């Protein structure tokens, strides 16, 4: 019965917790007894038990100071145990907080602590804080040191030492990283993967003794820069509580020759002699890059030393190494094998919900205005990594300050308190920051998530059913395939007129199985062909394996199917585990022009023709596209659908966009003439007058003839 | 509120001289012209974090720290940096690129370490790493081991700097891509400023700033010179003025006898630069900014081009409305178009149409000729 | 930990026997070589795919011999301060010499003696020269055996592969089904396995996994079991329930999940493998079977007759015909009959060698073939290269071989006209053989063989299907059976979801074959037959 509710303590004692009489009876305590309370993360203290009838069953009273110490708010849950072994602190050293000695003179000890320690017997623990009201002010003090350690009681026999520099409140958090799981959003599967391999071998090492296995040691996280890899590792380390050692990359690669090896060896041995421990090697690629990059002797001796140290630790247990980088093919391959970074983890750009969580985490202290619709931001902000979201918030705040700058005077070093109290960030600031933001994660292949179902794909129901058969059944019901002993198909290929709805079809296929979706457009393929891109096909497939299940989409495959690139793609496809759910979906407009080698069995063999949308498909596409735009009431889309024969999805998008452009032109002209909140049918008529088919009949008939030839 | 900071000497006959109204440093904002927007950005990014830090405490954010200026050489990057540093009146540590790179092996890292440590100890501080490209070139440009030690030391110092400490790092480099990519991430030189060659009014301001001490003859038409000089950077204008003065003294040298160390006082007091001297200096001078792509404003309206009214309206609809009235586009949810492609017979004035479009939206213009 | 005896190894009888007969006897029984008056070889170089247990083999041999053992790691020796690597090497060697008998294991020797091309560093040259001097001077020393482990044979410096140096070579190949079973049994000698464990089934399913990958598989399966049972365990509580800890038990589904989440990579490069295909999974082509038997088996199994008659055994053979005719299976059967190892080199590997982007090289392939002799090198779709640097290298390698060694090169292609005429000269791939499409009985045999691992409704005769599939390549029949299985599983899943279908049905096969196709067009078959007739006329007196 150690789980109790948290309530505000009306009394003004920093070391008193009240418990219900029934609660006291259940825990077998007495009035005035000291008990240890542990809250979130690894923060705990000891408080004097009090009996209060008004307290409800399973509830306790703790003031705001105790809440800050335990990293909990009102109504939270803690674990309480008896603390009868607490002794009396013979010698304690405590210093005041700088911000609490603002203008206070005299012997602060006698003024504040002495009344606070007159036979008070207040329990104390290392790193605790306590506030005392002296005179007309309040002064806070911190438990710098105590003897005997750790938890004790301050009595008359105790010797109080108030000599030392003031404790600035800023550095408790600015210079120290104490971040828990509450500071991470948008990545929960990755957090689960990291935790189940870090905490379990350390918090519960007896399980692996019971089952007689050696748990994996190494772990290799990677993803686009600014995705919070360092923050995730720090949070995991802090939550675990083990001695955490950090080995920065540039820091170790920026020292005299022959000293970097010394630093690495010192770090590893120090972690070894304080097991359990976490060793985080940030930016591993900086010290152990690919062989083609590093050629000097020093940058190879460093790598050899790192490999030796890593191989030497697998004997000793309770130590795990966590790396970090932005590409699997950006470090020496020798590091990636059994006994050296067995587990690989990929972190991708968050989805809408993840971005909303990141915004909530970051924008919890800003003076946001009432008209904030963070959901709208999350919907609009796509491809923004967490760091970009922090930059967006900073830019919006800067814009707000700039706007308020008119009511401020550059002279002097203080601003009127009323001006400060009027700092309110509004939506316009966030939109301006979005305008000025420069996200760059999308410039290279990355893993994300999609939320497209069989709703935005009108028509071609048989194609949907065939894709379902091919993809869903192997993943959801692998037992049946094992029963029949048939390996599932690896990849698929789509061909047809351009702009017929292939990308969203692949997105839907990926969504149905609930697997990530990696995209590779034509320009990326060309750049990899020319060897001017930082990515490579091997890198794409390695990330896909790490984030399995995944769907790898290869658009405009004909541009490169005219070679080195095709050879690499074929090798990667063939060297793929069948069971792993890594489906390769290709798109093209010239099936003949595609190299025949790819279309062999065991590769992108299953061909599918994506026909031009029909009347029903056109109507569905029109309805979907206008889902976010007011329309003239009474408008009938059947006539437009009938008149739009031969128009692909892109053509309908163009028509709608042009009609909206005409509507907004009329609206702005009327506004300047000073009304037009809808899109009238005449706008669509004008767009039709100034629009036409994007595909000639020759191309359509050629594609249909090729499809018939394949059918025969 | 594009600026919001510029609107309102140098922390300082005898009284006026003392109040400032070879080492005459502390050049104030008056000594700069034609770069009002960039100066406003730099001031907004440097002053407020240091002069008034309580704003960010009140609103609860960490102000940005990394500012990186880049533009054609001679546009006055160092001038702006020094002006801001002296105006703010904060501990100003100046690190040269070549000077640090000129030290022995192993003594070029300790300088950076001590520089940053001192800037931390005596905060608030401003650190201006001029010509950072010399100490952090592109990754493939340099492979020397020391060139990597220095860059890694710089990165470590920069990352470790990020804290409550009121220290701001400013770097300059002519080529934006020359700097190592790793220096342009979060917690590093994130905010970027581009310096463009000045326009007619900026050129006139520079000319007035430089030509305030010369004994100019009363027949001078600085407006005409400003108009004529197209593509002249500030350094080019200074060289123009110096060469004009040289021409004037050369012309006057006929009455001067080089044999005598001293010269007649009356002749020395009769010196005066004439318009023809400026014309000759323009003839001799040779700007260099135009050799590479740069940013320059244009001031062509819908009057230097005749006809094309339908095309003018089409361009208006394409470009002007989204920039001027993005709110209605947001209301309708339709994003504006990206680009346009003019095609037709040569010499029809496509460049003039582009310049007019740029001027209408009050946007800077970048040009890339075929040879480029 | 120490004491890793031979009982901790499995599936490597041949290589272990070689290394034992090469290491133990010089140290255990030196008097034999005194009685016979020879000089036992010193250097031994083991190389194979990473994670095959090379270091484990070395440690096991050292411990079993009960002789002084000194380990030298390439990385750590290369990580010392400049001028200290040579001192460490000199020490190590002197210490080994003074404590004879001794064994030296220079693990990852490639990292300290790389190819001369990548030895631009001065310190690399100094270290390599020091190692060479130490090894050369060692000939005076007695009772000292040096063992080196490297990833590939072509990565180390050429100077290290001469008489008096690492001359004896051993090639480690991926294990076979029995080897994988032994590895699983050795590793899973302590896990609390559940009753329903079918290690035989796991070995059958897992192909291409090296011992290290199997250990990783076992670890991942145990992790999966722990994760599944984590619902009954609370992270907050420090104590762990004794019963819950004991209730842990690994099940077959855990192993299947671990297999699903596994990343084998040994097959990524050419690797020696063992096959056990006989003349039962291959049907038809009886004349070709007999011809290949005569060509390969007799020279290997019956060399005395050839010595008596002085015949020179044929080096290689070439197969040509329509794609999907089972040439690879024929090559595997040939390799099985002579009971020799098999090496496979697909066309993309040859293209990669042409572009020089893959680590392996033709010279390395033939060196491994020599080391693991007898072997059978298989070059698939040669036409992709005979459209030449690679062709010239292959010709030089093939010409420069010892005829006595049983190295047979078997080339497969579909464009015998497009092949370089040079490759077909005597002393090379001159023995052409055509592979026709399967006949009715061949098709029936193929269908029956492919269905040995799938239930069928009783009475489902396949004779009608075989007769209704004239001119169909084997791959087409495999596609038809796969389509029938897909229809059956779809029907079963639909019935279950609406809720029966425990085996395939004849109507399923009818539906599947209703949409079948002939892989080979008639024109291509006509041209193949024309070329076969042309070749016959040139040898059909
Ligand atoms: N869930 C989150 N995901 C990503 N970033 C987050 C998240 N929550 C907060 N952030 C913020 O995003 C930024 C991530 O910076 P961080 O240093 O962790 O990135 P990184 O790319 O992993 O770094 P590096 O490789 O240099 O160590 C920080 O501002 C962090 O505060
Ligand atoms: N407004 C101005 N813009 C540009 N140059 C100016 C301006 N006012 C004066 N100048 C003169 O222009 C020259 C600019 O020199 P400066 O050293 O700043 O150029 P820079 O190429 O940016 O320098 P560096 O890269 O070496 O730091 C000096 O002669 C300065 O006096
Ligand atoms: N018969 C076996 N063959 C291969 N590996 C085995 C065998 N039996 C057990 N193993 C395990 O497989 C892994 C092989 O790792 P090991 O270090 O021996 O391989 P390696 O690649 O030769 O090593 P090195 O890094 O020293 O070159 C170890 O876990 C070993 O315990
Ligand atoms: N089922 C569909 N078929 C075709 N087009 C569709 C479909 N659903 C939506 N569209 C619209 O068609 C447009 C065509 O672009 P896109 O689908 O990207 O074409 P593609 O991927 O073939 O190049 C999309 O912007 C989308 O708005
Ligand atoms: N309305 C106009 N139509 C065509 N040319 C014009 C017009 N107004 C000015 N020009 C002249 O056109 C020239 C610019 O040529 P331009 O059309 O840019 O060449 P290009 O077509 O090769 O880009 C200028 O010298 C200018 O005098
Ligand atoms: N005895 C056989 N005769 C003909 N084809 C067979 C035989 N056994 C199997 N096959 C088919 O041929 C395949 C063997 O590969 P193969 O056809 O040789 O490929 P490739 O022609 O590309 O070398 C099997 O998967 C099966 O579809």
């Amino acid at each position: 019965d150690n789980m109790l509710l948290v309530d505000d303590a009306i009394n003004d004692d920093n070391s008193v917790i009240a418990i219900n009489s029934n609660t006291m009876d259940k825990l077998e305590l007495f009035r005035g007894d000291t008990v240890l309370v542990k809250g979130k993360k690894r923060k705990d203290t000891v408080l004097i038990v009090l009996i209060d009838d008004e307290l409800e069953d399973g509830a306790c009273r703790i003031n705001r100071v105790v809440r800050n110490n335990l990293r909990i708010r009102l109504g939270d849950l803690v674990t309480i145990h008896p603390c009868p072994d607490i002794k009396y602190a013979t010698r304690i050293s405590v210093l005041p907080i700088a911000d609490t000695i603002e203008g206070i003179t005299g012997n602060l000890f006698d003024v504040f602590l002495k009344p606070y320690f007159v036979e008070a017997y207040r329990p104390v623990r290392k790193g605790d804080h306590f506030v005392v009201r002296g005179g007309m002010r309040q002064v806070e003090f911190k438990v710098v040191d105590v003897e005997p350690e750790e938890y004790a009681v301050v009595a008359q026999d105790t010797i109080i030492h108030w000599e030392g520099e003031p404790i600035n409140r800023e550095d408790e958090e600015n210079n120290m990283n104490e971040v828990g799981y509450d500071d991470i959003g948008g990545c929960r599967k990755q957090m689960a993967q990291i935790r189940e391999m870090v905490e379990l071998p350390l918090r519960h090492p007896q399980l692996f003794k019971a089952i007689g296995i050696k748990p994996p040691r190494g772990v290799l996280m990677y993803g686009p820069p600014g995705t919070g890899k360092t923050l995730m590792a720090r949070a995991v380390a802090n939550e675990t509580g083990a001695f955490f050692f950090l080995i920065n990359g540039p820091e170790v690669m920026s020292k005299m020759a022959g000293e970097s090896e010394s630093n690495l060896r010192k770090a590893f041995e120090e972690a070894e002699k304080n097991a359990p421990a976490i060793i985080f090697i940030d930016e591993i690629d900086s010290i152990a890059p690919k062989r083609d990059k590093t050629n000097g002797e020093v940058e190879r001796r460093v790598v050899s030393q790192l490999l030796t140290l890593m191989d030497g630790m697998k004997a000793r247990s309770n130590v795990v190494v966590i790396a970090a980088t932005n590409r699997p093919n950006s470090i020496d391959p020798a590091l990636r094998r059994f006994g050296r970074f067995d587990r690989e983890v990929d972190i991708g750009i968050p989805d809408a919900t993840g971005r909303l969580e990141v915004l909530r985490i970051h924008t919890k202290n800003m003076k946001l205005a009432d008209d904030v619709d963070l959901e709208a931001l999350a919907a609009e902000t796509h491809g923004y990594v967490g760091a970009d979201i922090a930059s967006l918030c900073s830019e919006a705040a800067m814009q707000q300050i700039r706007e308020k700058m008119d009511l401020i005077d550059l002279d002097e070093d203080e601003i009127d308190a009323e001006v400060l109290d009027s700092l309110g960030v509004t939506m316009d600031n966030f939109r301006f920051a979005l305008g000025n933001s420069n996200p760059s994660a999308l410039r290279e292949t990355v893993v994300e998530s999609v939320n497209v179902t069989w709703d935005d794909v009108g028509g071609l129901d048989e194609i949907k059913e065939e894709l379902k058969e091919t993809v869903e059944y192997p993943v959801l019901h692998p037992d049946q395939y094992t029963k029949f002993g048939l390996s599932p198909s690896k990849g698929v290929l789509f061909y047809g007129p351009p702009g017929t709805g292939k990308t969203l079809l692949a997105k839907a296929v990926a969504t149905e199985v609930s697997a990530n979706f990696i995209s590779v457009k034509g320009p990326e393929l060309l750049s990899m062909w020319y060897g001017e891109s930082e990515s490579n096909i091997r890198d794409i497939f390695d990330k896909a394996r790490a984030a399995a299940p995944t769907v790898v989409f290869l658009d405009e495959l004909d541009s490169i199917a005219k070679d080195r690139v095709v050879n690499q793609l074929l090798t990667e496809m063939d060297g793929m585990n069948a069971k792993k759910n890594v489906f390769v979906i290709g798109a093209t407009n010239r099936p003949d022009q595609i190299d025949p080698a790819i279309l062999r069995p065991g590769r992108l063999d299953q061909l599918i023709y994506v026909p031009l949308p029909d009347e029903n498909a056109r109507l569905s596409i029109l309805n979907a596209q206008l889902r976010k735009t007011p329309l003239e009431p009474g408008l009938e889309l059947t006539a437009i659908a009938k008149a739009t024969q031969g128009f692909s999805g892109a053509d309908l998008l163009y028509i709608v966009q042009r009609a909206a452009k005409y509507a907004i032109k009329d609206s702005i002209e009327a506004h300047r003439q000073h009304p037009v909140p809808y899109i009238t049918k005449e706008h669509f008529a004008e767009a039709m007058k100034t629009a036409k088919r994007s595909v000639s009949d020759a191309e359509l008939r050629r594609y249909e003839a090729y499809s018939q030839q394949m059918k025969a | 509120t594009a600026t919001a900071i510029l609107r309102r000497k140098k922390r300082k006959r005898v009284v006026r001289n003392n109040l400032r109204i070879n080492n005459m440093n502390e050049v104030g904002y008056d000594d700069i012209g034609g770069c009002r927007k960039q100066m406003a950005q730099i001031r907004e990014m440097v002053e407020l974090p240091l002069r008034h830090p309580q704003l960010f405490k009140a609103i609860g954010i960490k102000p940005p720290r990394g500012v990186l200026m880049y533009g054609p050489p001679g546009t006055g990057k160092t001038l702006m940096a020094r002006a801001v540093a002296n105006e703010t009146g904060a501990f100003f540590f100046l690190i040269n690129g070549p000077e640090v790179m000129s030290k022995m092996a192993g003594e070029s890292e300790s300088n950076l370490r001590k520089a940053f440590e001192e800037a931390e100890k005596n905060a608030p501080a401003i650190i201006f790493i001029d010509e950072i490209d010399s100490i952090a070139p592109k990754r493939d440009k340099t492979n020397g081991e020391v060139e990597r030690r220095v860059v890694s030391q710089l990165l470590t110092l920069m990352d470790g700097m990020k804290a409550r400490s009121n220290v701001v790092v400013i770097a300059a480099t002519n080529r934006p891509n020359s700097i190592d990519p790793a220096l342009r991430r979060f917690g590093r030189f994130d905010r970027e400023v581009d310096i463009g060659i000045p326009d007619a009014t900026g050129r006139l301001e520079v000319l007035r700033i430089h030509t305030k001490n010369m004994k100019l003859a009363d027949d001078v038409d600085l407006e005409a010179l400003a108009a004529e000089t197209h593509g002249y950077v500030g350094a080019d204008i200074a060289s123009l003025c110096s060469e004009a003065a040289m021409q004037q003294i050369r012309e006057k040298m006929d009455l001067i006898d080089l044999d005598e160390d001293e010269i007649d006082a009356e002749v020395l007091d009769s010196l005066g630069v004439t318009m023809d001297n400026f014309r000759f200096a323009l003839g001799n001078s040779n700007p260099s900014a135009l050799r590479e792509t740069v940013v320059e404003s244009v001031n062509v309206t819908w009057d230097d081009v005749g006809g094309l009214d339908e095309i003018k309206e089409e361009l208006k609809e394409t470009v002007e409305y989204p920039v001027l009235h993005p709110d209605q586009y947001t209301k309708f949810g339709l994003s504006p178009s990206k680009g346009v492609l003019f095609y037709g017979p040569p010499g029809t004035g496509k460049t003039l149409l582009a310049k007019a479009v740029a001027t209408e939206v009050s946007a800077n213009f970048i040009s890339v000729k075929g040879p480029e």
